[PDB]
């Protein structure tokens, strides 16, 4: 997927409740650096749902695609207001982006 | 000659099943333009264009109102209150053009409805009947509320409307939906977090931020959060106002209770001054799109 393009998703999308920089604020939800391959509900300092920590899943590229279709869906009872992205494209720039800019 | 009086009636030969195709065309279009106004969605400029078509509405003499479909005009639609509301009405555009029996009052209703059905919101209970009305028909001017006020203004602003303390509190927690546009209103920014999901964060966001009062690039005042929201004079009047305040903790502890009053709230908006006979059918519900599986 394109990078950059999913740059632009998360910031108009995203970024208003998530930073990705390393050591970055938490916010309405939780610092995404090291989302993946890193436990659901794991971020140090947040307060989530227990929804979402008993998901209990390692967060990567499919889990996170199927997450961000629709979030309620996948996670009942989450706190995270957010529609969801219906365009498979937009999954994939959006989680390419993510991948390196929150490594 | 006797007090004017707006009689529902349904489009002739039409029926629940008729109008759910017509949700279905504006969900869709909803869903599938997801680029507009940087990924914020068509979804808060039909609530606004719905409130705003209906807002006009004068109780004391049943002028203005969602009924005639005024909005088609050009004195209401170039309304400097109205700015921004084309993208809306340019929206329904197409739709309109594929259901050309549909009345454009029962249109720009229904947008509303479908707009908040679709961001999640509860389901507002929905009637058709409106009924176009000559150019002649549509309402002056300066029937719209200003920002720049109190919350005495808004308390007086809404007798109009016929609605109460807890109706006026419920049917602004919309203000957690979309933006402010300088070129549009003379405000600029969010209002809240989630821009295109129907929450009750807008009085959490009043409670439980940090804001300031400061000059906009229009040299407005707003209220900002360090989070980066903005809020309204009229908003932030809410927790200014006693009476106003407890119905704002009690919305910002129940989401459940905010989304019963709002859809009751926001029905009794589109559907003031309507007289519905007795052989109108029961309001409907419409079946969003995730329930028909997409
Ligand atoms: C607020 C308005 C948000 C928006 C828009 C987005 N996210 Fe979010 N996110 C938010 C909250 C409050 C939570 C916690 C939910 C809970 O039940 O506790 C989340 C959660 C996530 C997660 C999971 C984090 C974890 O399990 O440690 C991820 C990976 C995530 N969010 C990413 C994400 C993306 C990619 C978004 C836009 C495309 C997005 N979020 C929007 C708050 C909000
Ligand atoms: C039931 C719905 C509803 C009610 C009632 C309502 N608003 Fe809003 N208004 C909205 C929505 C939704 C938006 C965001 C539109 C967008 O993002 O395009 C908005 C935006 C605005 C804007 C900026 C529009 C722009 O594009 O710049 C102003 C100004 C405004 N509202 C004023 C008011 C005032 C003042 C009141 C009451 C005293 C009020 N509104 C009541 C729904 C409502």
């Amino acid at each position: 997927g394109s990078a950059k393009k999913g740059a632009t998703l998360f910031k108009t999308r995203c970024l208003q409740c998530h930073t990705v920089e390393k050591g970055g604020p938490h916010k309405v939800g939780p610092n995404l650096h090291g989302i993946f391959g890193r436990h659901s509900g794991q971020a140090e300092g947040y307060s989530y749902t227990d929804a979402n920590i008993k998901k209990n899943v390692l967060w990567d590229e499919n889990n996170m695609s199927e997450y961000l279709t629709n979030p309620k869906k996948y996670i009942p009872g989450t706190k995270m207001a957010f529609g969801g992205l219906k365009k498979e494209k937009d999954r994939n720039d959006l989680i390419t982006y993510l991948k390196k800019a929150c490594e | 000659t006797t007090p004017l009086v707006h009689v529902a009636s349904v489009e002739k030969g039409r029926s629940y099943e008729d109008f759910q195709k017509v949700y279905n065309a504006i969900a869709l279009k909803l869903r599938e333009d997801d680029e507009y106004d940087n990924y914020i969605g068509y979804g808060p400029v039909l609530v606004r264009l719905a409130w705003h078509i209906s807002g006009t509405w004068d109780k004391h003499d049943n002028t203005g109102g969602s009924y005639g479909g005024t909005y088609r005009f050009k004195k209401e639609f170039n309304d400097p209150s109205n700015a921004g509301l084309q993208n809306g009405f340019k929206f329904l555009e197409p739709i309109h053009k594929e259901f050309p029996w549909i009345s454009s009052g029962d249109l720009f209703s229904l947008g509303g409805v479908t707009a908040v059905q679709e961001m999640q919101g509860p389901k507002i209970p929905w009637r058709c009947g409106r009924v176009d009305t000559p150019e002649d028909t549509t309402p002056d001017n300066g029937r719209l509320p200003d920002a720049d006020k109190d919350a005495g203004y808004v308390r007086t602003f809404f007798q109009r409307l016929n609605m109460n303390d807890r109706e006026v509190v419920a049917l602004m927690g919309a203000h957690a939906l979309g933006k402010t546009h300088l070129k549009n209103s003379g405000y600029e920014g969010p209002f809240g977090a989630a821009n295109n999901v129907f929450t009750n964060e807008f009085y959490l966001n009043l409670l439980n931020e940090d804001w300031k009062l400061e000059k906009n690039d229009a040299n407005n005042e707003q209220w900002d959060s360090k989070s980066g929201y903005m809020m309204l004079p009229t908003d932030y009047s809410l927790i200014q106002d006693p009476k106003y305040l407890s119905i704002v903790k009690e919305y910002a502890n129940d989401q459940d209770k905010f989304f019963k009053d709002f859809s009751k709230a926001f029905e009794k908006l589109l559907e003031n001054g309507i007289t519905f006979p007795k052989d109108a059918p029961s309001p409907f519900i419409f079946k969003t799109l995730e329930e028909q599986g997409l």
